[PDB]
Parts: structure tokens; C-alpha cells; sequence
């Protein structure tokens, strides 16, 4: 409708092109469109020249070696739908050059030796791994370098840090401990350091003089006139007590690693861990823990800067600090891209020692390359990254948002290189430097809290993942247009200024301004300024910003907000919040998940199946629209065509929407009236009433579409095919298989009824009891070819729309060990609202619903007209989310006023500039009634009768303006429809948007009376008829213990789960109606005994005469 | 006894000098002490101030006196919290942290074997009293948290369920070691009646009459 837009600070740029963290990225590492002879290194280029110049044991003598020049990308050998509906990894060959010289020469260039699969990216951002797709997420680990810290396990002492970066190089820690030492921990390993300071040319009086007099901790180091000793005698006594095994004079072949070159050791090429353990260190350091093949031994570089600055910290002068190791200009972030390539590094790994061991039992003449490779290990390597590791997701695919919001994330957990699920509380706290980069309100709940979280926005990472977020530059005054994109550690010396600070034109106004510095908040001088943020959203999360008021929120109660606006599941007569913040459109653009065209043109063809459009002469693509298809979680969404047949269009503008989205905009849920208060305990503590009138109108609807599967396999009692055949079956039942086993589109689908019949054959044993009872229940005794179809699962349903087929064999489909056929039927349905089903504004107020009420109940408003949803108070106050009642307020304006707003953030609207509409809105809406002929009655003055008495009207003015007074104070007068008297205080009203969540009772509540007992455990699980099977905890018992519950307790053990005597034996009884149970002695106790003996000890059993029981009786 | 400080911003201590006996009790260098340089007192108490250590009190002090300390200790937190609750919860917890004691000079088990207070007395009371003789067998104070607790407690089936059970089950097996079935997690791990409430000894072995139906009960009783 008629937009209105508040507050200025003109965005000097939008916000950077999102889905960059996983394309941008995967893009600069996998250069396949670019001359291989160029390609700066990275990724795959600097994974195979990591490992390439690969020799063979023996160096110089017998030939055989093995090099690299460039490698060929692969192409699809499939396309993005099929690779998904047939179960493909949508990776692409890979072929890489090689040519190996022996030592009698021979350049033999073996044209492009296959070595793995390369799953290619996609627009999106994620991936298509053996179906479905996954998010390669970005974790975050400690950045390399150099910083110290104290020590632990004995306080007043230093610890030394030596991080290069991981797998590529050891862990190494400098702890000095009370033995007065200072030894090296390496690799789990504790040896004296002195005999790593000698080996890189270090005396018995040079560790005295560089480091001593100062910090007597040298004569701990020193003392020890056995180890003072010999250069390659020092390599044996740590060759010796570092690798076992094997004591000769070749420990420069693995004292090789841990040093020189940067097979292992190096933080980065000289950033992080130079340029860093330079300013901080002893300046000077080029790229490994110190250097070997220099003119003959180890001229140390990074043992002895870092062993000067660690003891004159355990006494020392200034200067020498303590480093915060949770801060970002020393933290990093590994992105998508890189991932896999350092799963190259371990998929060029397995594979460097596949070759090393082919070179010694073959011939070395007969060897070429493409002969010597078998190119599993990148495979089984590169396939078990996008197929196993916890960083690759499934992909919540509920929203676009949430699509998106997934991808924004980050990680602490990860393989390996990561954060368990018991540390971190000097981690997960928010810190001075996320300002901008990290948003702060977006991680979850509990359990994970902290460790992961969503980009800020604007932010960018770079270079060596440092995070950098935009600033805008000042002539100390004045201020430009340039603007500052920088990492953190360029940051703690700036004085930044809020953007929200008044500027003039083009530069600074007033002389109060607030600006901050390295991250203390404090107030400086107009020309004192270095720079000023970009604007605010700059801050804040992605969806974090989504947030319409959140100038007036708790900051707990927010993320609430931030969150669960993710578990939102889309409906159909969708809308975008009333109230919104610009972006709102935006995040349906990047999301893709909405049709947009790239060059300007004209629609020719336009239908729900299709969009035929001819750009401006160049052609005439036609772009289909995904029509109801599955999500992951389910959700079920599906793009809607919102153009016409025949006009010139905008350079690509909403070429149809997409699933929650309204003509280019958000729309999460539905902005729906309100009415603020408190009915008979009908949104108690944190209820929501609901009046009919929604599902009238049918408003708050999902659609969601169920995955269900079946698989076939070959045994040894036959083969299980699936056929429209299968005995006792009832004409009326199969009455919906045409396809010959499977059920037809478009068949409306009931529970236990048929879904895909599959017959094998089994057997060759009788039932019995415990199942001939049932039995009947599952057979008239038999077959010799069961039933064990399909059938729908209790409860579930809808009607069909899509079937798949498969069968081991067909082009790209490949069925596992043992199986044979698939299939797949998608059934869907119509939600609507059901009474307890989960709601909440973007203001944290998650609130399900316990009371439809009619419109005839619904307090209504005195123009006939009622509400909708009465939002009680009582759930406000302890929480602190005022904005959400201030939504309702620009609701009521908004409503009258016919249109929508958008108050950004920390740029919104305003009190004094709502109540400009809230009014200009009841100057209308009362004209409106005036103008009908009334003016007022009994039933509102009354109120306004008291709203003085209250003072929140202005006493001695006309009813009318009591009226507009109060009207203008966001609230009015309401009547309960059900009693004509109306409210007696004024009531805050207004619309308010909300959505539906993820969860939704339907897929909850069960209920089992009895059922599928396992024959495990003995006991009910699964549910192939009737479902269900609760379980029961200590606490459970405790308490029930509490109570004087004995059998409550006992009844509870037992013929409600394992003691198969009772469950029938009681079963029975009620068929009959007697007292019940009085199980004999309950199962586990025999069993256990039984599992005694069945391990010695016979475990026998008296009474208070002391004499023999009679346990078992069989 | 009295009391003394010695020297300051070098080498720090106090000293307990009662008549004779100057106990040298120092502090790290960085201490809060509170009982200022004269002072008087009594056994066993808060002298420096941070805390109160279990064991050490105890043995020079008596068992009760631990207690006190203990749930109020508990108390203190709880309350300063908003916590509300009988005290007496609190104590019946304690109460097992006592129930072990060792032993010296004795009559019959082990010189050592941790051991429940009436086991001690029921033997204790019992080689004096009826079977005059062989010694009374004295233990002396010993704590345990409900940790070390439970895990000595003489059932074994609920014995199990910690730790490792091998070792339980093990010593036990060899000699005859019973159980009585007296606990919750005892009568449970195999499903029995609960020793509680319904399932106690004093309202479930009650026949119930029906002021007629004890008229025809009467007259096949009296044959």
C-alpha cells in the first residue's frame, strides 16, 4: 500500500550481497574460470603444492618422484534437480595433471588422473549431498600467533603460546613450573626445554645472559650439566624421549616437521602469526618456528623472542602483557571454501602414502601416473566432509529466513578444531569488539549458548578471517563519503561516534557528541573524531534487525524475537508486518527463494505452471515455478506468480513471489487487530485467545507435505518385491493403486489404509501366544507371502500429489548393500488453527492458544467491528519488550490511516511522531461516525466517565475529546460482546503481526492404551497400527516414591512395560473387568538374577526365617 | 586459651598460646584474619575466617557440632537466595553423613571396617548386656558425602548402580552378603512393593469387615 519511511541517516551502501559468507568464498577457492598457469594459491592450488613436490623414501639415489603444474574442473554429470531426486552427491570429476621424472629422466605427462569428486556449489549457497541439501557451515577458532596468559593450575605463574595454524602444524605450550623449569609441552609430551634451546645453537651462558638476572627462573632452566651438552647429541635425547622406537641420528628427519619449511609449523604466510609475532614479540619473523637447511644447523627465530616476554611477566616491566584470547582481532573464522580443501589436505593425505608404498613393490620403469593413484582417499575423504562432520547441517528451510539466518551462522563446534560440550565460559560471553561483526542477541536458548551465533549484518570476513565491519571517515569535523571497512586490532585505537549523532548537511553538529574508543563509551569533542559507524543495523544480526521497535525491548526477551521468527512456518494468505524496517524486501532477494529477472523486458506467457517473459532483445528465457515442494523440516513452500500478461518491467523486479512473501516483501506471519487485556483466564500466564473470525476468513493456515519411504531388499527367504497383489487384502482397500503397488495422485489419504504394498515371503516358524491374540489383530493366521505394506502412521495424512520411483540399476541411481527398488509418496494437507497451537510476535512473546472464541464473544470495538487476538498484558511486565505494545499503537494508526511504516533500527518512529497519526488517524476514523450521525453513548462516556478519575483524560472537556484525548493515548473504549456493557477503562488496541511456528500439536499428542510390544527389551516401542509409547524417569519414580504411591509405583513397573506375564495377563483382565493385576514377581527382577548367574554367583533368596525361595517355578 | 600477632608486610602468622602450649599458626602472606591481638576462647572455631573444613572440625570437635555447621552452612546460601525450606530436610540428609564410624580395639569384625552406628550398638550394647565380654568394640567420628556415602552402604543391589559395580558385586559374592530388601532403591531395582506408605508394615496387612459379613465369620470359628 502507501508507504511511509522514518528516520534519515541515508545508508551509504546497502547491505553486502548476504550469501557471500559460502559463494564468495567457495569461489575464490575452487578457480575454475581462471588460466590454471595463474591462480594465487589457496584452496585446492594450495593443497596440492602443499603435498606435491612429493619425493619417494631415499633421497637422491633410486629415482621416482611425482610433481604437479595445473588442475581441470570437473563438469555435472548430472544437473541440480535430477542429482536430488536420485539421490547424487551433485559433485563433478576432477582431474588434476602429473608427470613424474625418474633419475634416468622421462617427463611422462598422464592426461588428467582422476582423483575424486568435487561437489560443485550451487546459486544458493548450500549443497546437494546424497539428496537433500546441507550448510557447510563457518566456524570460528583462536587466531595464530603469540600471547602468554597466566597459568592455571598454579596462580602468580606464566604460560607461553605458540599457535600455528591447525592441521598444519603442532600444538606448542612454554610452561614454566614450580621445579623452577621452563619445559615443552609438544604433542602430549613434558621434556626439559633446555634441549630445544641447544639444538638451535644456544650455549651454557647465553640462556643466562639474554634472559637472567632478571627472574631467577634461569637457574632451574640451567642446572642440569648433563643435557648442557653437544648440537646432534641434543637431537638424540629428543628423538630419543619425543618418538620411541627408533634412536638413530636421522632426527632431523622428524625434528623436520615441527620447524623449518611448513609441512607442519607456520601461523599463515606472516600475518597473523608474523605480523603479529613481531609487534608483540621481539619484532622479525618470517614464516616457521624458527628455520633449518641454512648453512648447516637450526638458527633459532620464535623460541627465545616469545622466552622474553613470558619471564619478564612473572616479574617484569611494562610493555609485556597479558593477551585476551577471546578477542577478534585474535580470533579467525574458516569459511565454506577452505574447509574442503583443508579435507584435501587430508584427501591428498591418504593419498601420499598410497603412492610412497607403490613405488617400492613396482617396477620403477614401468610406473606413469594414472598407474600409480587409485584416487580413493579424496573421495572417501571429500565425501565424508559433506556426508558426516557436524559442521555440515541439514538446512532449515521452514522460512527463506531461516534458510539464510543458517548460513549467517557461527560455529565454536567443529572436527577437531573446536570447543567441546563441557567448556567455554570465558567464550560465550559477548565481547568488546563484536560491535558490528558479531551480532549479540541471535544464539540459542541453552545448551549450545554462546559458542554459536549469526553475523552482523553489514560485517565482512577477510583475508585471514578477520572479521571487518564498515565505519565512515571524518576530516576532524567535517565528514566524507568514504567509508571504513576494518578489522578489530584497527580498531582499539580509533575514537568512533554513534551514527545516531546529529550531522548537518554533511559533517558534525553540536558539541556533546558520544563516541567510543578501543571500546570504552565516553562523550568527546566534535573535531576529537576519527570516524563514525555507518548506521545502526550495522550492529545487529541479520534477522536481529527484522525488528521493528526494538528500541524498547528487554534484551533477554529480544533474541526470543530474533529467534523463533526463524522457527516461522509460512501460510498461505500471507502478509508482511505492518510495521517494518526497509530490508524487510531485501531478505526475499537474497534469499532466492523468490523469481527475479535479470535483464529488462516484458512478460509474454504468464500461469501458476510457468513465466514466459522476452527481455529487452536478448531472447526469452522461461523460468518455472517451483509448485509445492517439499522443505526439510516439511513446511511446504512454493513461489506464487504476482505479474501481469503484457507490461514493461523494472530491471528486474519480483517476477512472482515466493513462499511467505507479499510482492517482494517478508512475510512471515500475518499483522492481524488486537486487542490488549485480560479475558476469563483465557491467556493466562502466557495464553492467546483467538476469535473464529480467523478461521472464517481462513488466516493463519499451513501447508505442510510428509516424506514418506520404503525399501526393498534381496534375502536369502526371497526376494521382497511390491505389487498391487498381496492376499486377504479387501477389493475396497487396494480401491486406490493403479500403479500397480502404488497409490494414485491425488487419492485422499486415511490412516493404516494402504500406501505402498511390498510382499516377502519370511516364515518357515508358527506364531503361539502373545501374538495370536493380536495376530488377528495382524493376520487370520496367514500366508505364504505377507503383508508388511506400507500404511499410514497413526494420525498423519492428507492427500497425495507426487510419487518417485527407482530400482537398483537405473542411470545414476545407486542403491546401498542389500537393497533393491524405492519409492517415495508425498502426501500434504491443510492446517488452519487448532486450539493450543504455537504463536508470537517478533517481541518475544511466544503464546499459544487455548480458546477459539466466536465472533459473537470477541469484544468489539463500538463500530461493530471486533478484534481478533486479546493479547493479555500480564505477560509484558517482567519481561521487558515495550515496542511489541508500541507496534499495536502504530497498529490502531495504521488501520484507519490505511498503510504501513517502517521504523528501523534505533530509527523509528516516535511518541510525539505517532501520536501525530494515532490522532490524524481518529480525525478520520471519527469523521467516519460523525459523519454516519452519531457521536458517542452512554456505554463510552461511562468510561471516559472514569478515565478522568484515572487521569489519563484531561478532566473539564468535552466527551469527545475525553475521547481523541485517549484515542490518541493508543487505547479506547471496548465492548464485550457477550454483555452489552463495555469495558470500563479505556483498552490499548491495535494491530499486531504474529506468525505460526514450527511446532504445531498436530505433530505432538499421543496416546496408547496399549500396542506394538517390543520383542527386544519386552516392552512397547514403535507403532506400526495403533502408536506410541511414553516414557517414565526416576524423577518420576522418586517423587512417585514421594507419595505413598506403592503399587502406583509397582503398576508403574510393571505391567505397563517389560514383565510380559502382566501386560497380557492384565490386558486380559480388563476385557473382562477384574481387579487386574498382582503380577507374580515382577520380570526384571528373575532376568537380572538370571543375567547373574548367567556370570557366576548364584543370587539365591530367603524370607525372615532365612530359607530357600522358589523364584522361578520353571 | 590466648592469642598474639607477629610482624607485618614480611614473613605472616598468628599464634594460639594457651598455658604453655603456643600452637604456631601461620597465614599465606594474604590473609583476612578477625580476632584482632589478646583475644579468648574455646575448641574448635572460625578463628582466620573464609571457611570451615569438615574432617578437620569434626575430629577435634564431635560429630553433632559438624552438623550445626553443615545444614545451616547449607542454610545460609539457600537463603540468601530466596530459598525457603524446613531446616529439617536438610538435616535427615546429613544424618547418613554420620551413620559410618571406624574402629579400634575390637570384639569381633575387622580393626577397621567403616561401619553403620547401630550395627555398633546392637553389638556394642550387646557385649555387655546379655553376652557380657570380648570388649565393646569403640569406633570413633567419621564423615562421609553422600558420595562416599551410599557407596558403603551395606545393600549391594542398590550398591551397584554407582561407581564401578564390578568391585561391589565381587568382594560381596565371595561371602554370603545379603540385603534384607529395607530401602526404595533396594525394592525397586526389582519391582517390588515399596517398604512405603501402602507398602509399609503398619497400613497394608488390615482385613477390612462389613458389620454383616463378620456374623457368618463368627459362626465358622467357633467349630
Amino acid at each position: 500500500m502507501e508507504i511511509k519511511r522514518f528516520g534519515r541517516i541515508r545508508e551509504v551502501i546497502p547491505l553486502p550481497p548476504l550469501t557471500e559468507i559460502q559463494v564468495e568464498s567457495y569461489k575464490k577457492a575452487l578457480q575454475a574460470d581462471v588460466p590454471p598457469e595463474k591462480r594465487e594459491n589457496v584452496g585446492i592450488q594450495a593443497a596440492f603444492k602443499e603435498t606435491f613436490p612429493i619425493e619417494e623414501g631415499d633421497k637422491g639415489k633410486g629415482g621416482l618422484v611425482l610433481d604437479f603444474l595445473e588442475y581441470r574442473i570437473g563438469d555435472p554429470p548430472f544437473s541440480q534437480d535430477e542429482c536430488r531426486e536420485k539421490d547424487l552427491t551433485y559433485q563433478a570429476p576432477l582431474y588434476a595433471r602429473l608427470q613424474l621424472i625418474h633419475k634416468d629422466t622421462g617427463l611422462i605427462k598422464e592426461d588428467e588422473v582422476f582423483l575424486g569428486h568435487l561437489p560443485l556449489m550451487t546459486e544458493d549457497g548450500s549443497f546437494i549431498i546424497n539428496g537433500a541439501d546441507r550448510v557447510i557451515v563457518s566456524q570460528i577458532h583462536r587466531s595464530p600467533g603469540v600471547y602468554f596468559t597466566p597459568d592455571p593450575a598454579r596462580p602468580g605463574r606464566y604460560i607461553a603460546s605458540i599457535i600455528p595454524l591447525p592441521k598444519r602444524g603442532p600444538w606448542i605450550d612454554l610452561e614454566v613450573e614450580a621445579s623452577g623449569v621452563v619445559t615443552m609441552k609438544v604433542n602430549k609430551r613434558k621434556f626439559p626445554l633446555v634441549l630445544l634451546l641447544r639444538v638451535l645453537g644456544y650455549d651454557q651462558e647465553t640462556l643466562v645472559r639474554e634472559l637472567s638476572a632478571y627472574g631467577d627462573l634461569v637457574q632451574g632452566l640451567l642446572d642440569e650439566a648433563v643435557l648442557a651438552m653437544r648440537p646432534e647429541e641434543a637431537m638424540v635425547r629428543l628423538f630419543t624421549l619425543l618418538r620411541p622406537g627408533d634412536p638413530p641420528k636421522k632426527d632431523k628427519a622428524l625434528a623436520y616437521l615441527f620447524g623449518l619449511l611448513a609441512d607442519p609449523k607456520r601461523y599463515d604466510l606472516g600475518e597473523a602469526g608474523r605480523y603479529k609475532a613481531e609487534e608483540k614479540l621481539g619484532v622479525g619473523l618470517s614464516g616457521r618456528t624458527l628455520v633449518r637447511f641454512e648453512d648447516g644447523e637450526f638458527k633459532d627465530e620464535v623460541f627465545l623472542p616469545t622466552l622474553r616476554y613470558l619471564f619478564a611477566l612473572t616479574a617484569g616491566v611494562p610493555g609485556h602483557e597479558v593477551d585476551d584470547i577471546d578477542h577478534l582481532g585474535n580470533r579467525r573464522i574458516r569459511t565454506v571454501g577452505e574447509l574442503m580443501a583443508d579435507q584435501f589436505r587430508v584427501g591428498l593425505a591418504r593419498l601420499a602414502r598410497g603412492v610412497r608404498e607403490r613405488m617400492v613393490m613396482g617396477s620403477p620403469d614401468t610406473l606413469t601416473p594414472a598407474k600409480l593413484v587409485n584416487s580413493r582417499p579424496l573421495e572417501a575423504a571429500l565425501r565424508e566432509f559433506f556426508s558426516r562432520s557436524q559442521l555440515s547441517q541439514f538446512k532449515d528451510e521452514t522460512n527463506p529466513l531461516s534458510s539464510l539466518r543458517h548460513k549467517r551462522r557461527i560455529s565454536a563446534l567443529g572436527p577437531g578444531g573446536l570447543t567441546r560440550e563441557r567448556a567455554g565460559f570465558d567464550v560465550r560471553d559477548v565481547h568488546r569488539t563484536h560491535y558490528g561483526r558479531i551480532c549479540p542477541v541471535e544464539t540459542p536458548e541453552g545448551a549450545n549458548i554462546g559458542l554459536i551465533t549469526s553475523l552482523a549484518a553489514y560485517a565482512r570476513v577477510d583475508a585471514l578471517g578477520f572479521i571487518r565491519t564498515p565505519y565512515r571517515r571524518v576530516k576532524n569535523g567535517v565528514v566524507t563519503e568514504e567509508v571504513v571497512y576494518m578489522t578489530a586490532s584497527e580498531e582499539d585505537r580509533y575514537t568512533i561516534a554513534q551514527a545516531n549523532t546529529p550531522l548537518e548537511g554533511d559533517r558534525i553538529a553540536t558539541d556533546r557528541v558520544v563516541a567510543r574508543r578501543r571500546g570504552e563509551p565516553v562523550i568527546v569533542a566534535p573535531e576529537e573524531v576519527e570516524f563514525m559507524d555507518v548506521s545502526p543495523k550495522q550492529v545487529f544480526s541479520l534477522n536481529t534487525n527484522l525488528i521493528p521497535f526494538l528500541e524498547h525491548d528487554d534484551a533477554n526477551r529480544a533474541l526470543m524475537g530474533s529467534n523463533m521468527q526463524t522457527q516461522a512456518v509460512p501460510l498461505i494468505r500471507a502478509q508482511a508486518p505492518v510495521v517494518m524496517t526497509g530490508l524487510e524486501e531485501r531478505v526475499v532477494r537474497d534469499s532466492l527463494a523468490a523469481l527475479y529477472a535479470e535483464e529488462d523486458g516484458e512478460v509474454v506467457k504468464v500461469d501458476g505452471t510457468r513465466i514466459a517473459v522476452r527481455y529487452e532483445d536478448g531472447r526469452l528465457v522461461e523460468h518455472p515455478l517451483r509448485r509445492y515442494a517439499r522443505s526439510n523440516q516439511g513446511t511446504a513452500f512454493d513461489q506464487r506468480p504476482r505479474v501481469r500478461v503484457g507490461q514493461r518491467v523494472k530491471k528486474g523486479d519480483l517476477l512472482a513471489d515466493g513462499p511467505a512473501s507479499e510482492e517482494g516483501f517478508l512475510a512471515l506471519g500475518q499483522n492481524v487487530l488486537v486487542a490488549i487485556m485480560p479475558f476469563d483466564g483465557y491467556n493466562f500466564e502466557d495464553a492467546i485467545v483467538i476469535s473464529e473470525e480467523l478461521l472464517k476468513r481462513d488466516f493463519y493456515t499451513s501447508i505442510h507435505i510428509e516424506r514418506y519411504e520404503i525399501e526393498a531388499r534381496d534375502t536369502k527367504l526371497g526376494p521382497e518385491r511390491i505389487t498391487r497383489d498381496i492376499p486377504h487384502l479387501s477389493e475396497a482397500a487396494l480401491r486406490d493403486l493403479d500403479e500397480e503397488g502404488i497409490v494414485r495422485i491425488g487419492a485422499e489419504v486415511k490412516p493404516g489404509d494402504i500406501l505402498v504394498g511390498r510382499t516377502s515371503f519370511k516364515g518357515e516358524q508358527e506364531p503361539s501366544p502373545e501374538e495370536r491374540l493380536l495376530r488377528s489383530i495382524f493376520g487370520e493366521k496367514a500366508r505364504d507371502v505377507k503383508d508388511t505394506s506400507l500404511r499410514v502412521p497413526p494420525g498423519e495424512g492428507g492427500i497425495v500429489v507426487g510419487r518417485l520411483r527407482l530400482r537398483r540399476g537405473d542411470p545414476g541411481v545407486e542403491l546401498k548393500p542389500g537393497v533393491r527398488e524405492v519409492v517415495r509418496v508425498f502426501v500434504a494437507q491443510k492446517r488452519k488453527l487448532q486450539v493450543g497451537d504455537k504463536l508470537a510476535n517478533r517481541h518475544g512473546n511466544k503464546g499459544v492458544v487455548a480458546k477459539i472464541l466466536p465472533v459473537e464473544d470477541m469484544p468489539h470495538l463500538p463500530d461493530g467491528t471486533p478484534v481478533d487476538v486479546i493479547l493479555n498484558p500480564l505477560g509484558v511486565p517482567s519481561r521487558m519488550n515495550l515496542g511489541q505494545i508500541l507496534e499495536t499503537h502504530l497498529g490502531l494508526a495504521g488501520y484507519f490511516l490505511g498503510q504501513r511504516y517502517i521504523s528501523p533500527v534505533f530509527d523509528g518512529a516516535t511518541e510525539p511522531e505517532i501520536k501525530e497519526l494515532l490522532a490524524e488517524a481518529f480525525n478520520l476514523y471519527f469523521g467516519k461516525r460523525q459523519g454516519e450521525g452519531f457521536g458517542v453513548d452512554k456505554r463510552e462516556k461511562e468510561v471516559l466517565a472514569r478515565a478522568e478519575k484515572l487521569g489519563l483524560v484531561s478532566p473539564g472537556k468535552s466527551p469527545e475529546e475525553q475521547l481523541k484525548e485517549l484515542f490518541d493515548l493508543g487505547k479506547v473504549v471496548l465492548y464485550d460482546g457477550r454483555t452489552g456493557e463495555p469495558f470500563e477503562g479505556p483498552i490499548v488496541v491495535g494491530q499486531m503481526f504474529i506468525m505460526k511456528l514450527y511446532h504445531m500439536v498436530e505433530d505432538k499428542m499421543h496416546a496408547r492404551s496399549t500396542g506394538p510390544y517390543s520383542l527386544i527389551t519386552q516392552q512397547p516401542l514403535g507403532g506400526k497400527a495403533q502408536f506410541g509409547g511414553q516414557r517414565f524417569g526416576e524423577m518420576e519414580v522418586w517423587a512417585l516414591e514421594a507419595y505413598g504411591a506403592a503399587h502406583t509405583l509397582q503398576e508403574m513397573l510393571t505391567i505397563k512395560s517389560d514383565d510380559i506375564e502382566g501386560r497380557n495377563a492384565a490386558y486380559q483382565a480388563i476385557i473382562k473387568g477384574e481387579d487386574v493385576p498382582e503380577p507374580s514377581v515382577p520380570e526384571s527382577f528373575r532376568v537380572l538374577v538370571k543375567e547373574l548367574q548367567a556370570l557366576a554367583l548364584d543370587v539365591q533368596t530367603l524370607d525372615e526365617k532365612d530359607n530357600p525361595v522358589d523364584i522361578f517355578e520353571g | 586459651g590466648v592469642v598474639r600477632i607477629e610482624e607485618g608486610e614480611d614473613r605472616l602468622s598468628v599464634f594460639v598460646e594457651s598455658e604453655g602450649f603456643s600452637k604456631e599458626y601461620k597465614l599465606p602472606k594474604d590473609a583476612r584474619l578477625l580476632v584482632k591481638d589478646g583475644d579468648y576462647v574455646e575448641a574448635g572455631q572460625p578463628l582466620t575466617r573464609g571457611a570451615i573444613d569438615p574432617h578437620q572440625l569434626l575430629e577435634a570437635k564431635g560429630p553433632e557440632a559438624v552438623e550445626r555447621y553443615l545444614v545451616d552452612e547449607i542454610q545460609k546460601v539457600y537463603r540468601a537466595q530466596g530459598v525457603k525450606l524446613h531446616d529439617k530436610h536438610i538435616e535427615i540428609v546429613v544424618r547418613q553423613m554420620l551413620k559410618y564410624v571406624e574402629v579400634t580395639d575390637p570384639g569381633d569384625s575387622r580393626l577397621l571396617e567403616g561401619q553403620v552406628l547401630e550395627k555398633w550398638d546392637v553389638e556394642a550394647l550387646n557385649e555387655r548386656l546379655i553376652a557380657e565380654g570380648k570388649v565393646p568394640v569403640a569406633w570413633k567420628p567419621l564423615l562421609m558425602g553422600v558420595t562416599k556415602s551410599a557407596l558403603s552402604t551395606k545393600s549391594w543391589l542398590s550398591a551397584a548402580s554407582f561407581q564401578n559395580t564390578t568391585h561391589v558385586l565381587t568382594e560381596a559374592a565371595i561371602a554370603g552378603k545379603k540385603d534384607e530388601l529395607i530401602g526404595l532403591k533396594e525394592n525397586v531395582i526389582l519391582g517390588r512393593l515399596i517398604p512405603a506408605g501402602t507398602g509399609s508394615d503398619f497400613v497394608r496387612f488390615t482385613q477390612v469387615v462389613d458389620q454383616r459379613t463378620l456374623k457368618a465369620i463368627e459362626e465358622a470359628r467357633k467349630e
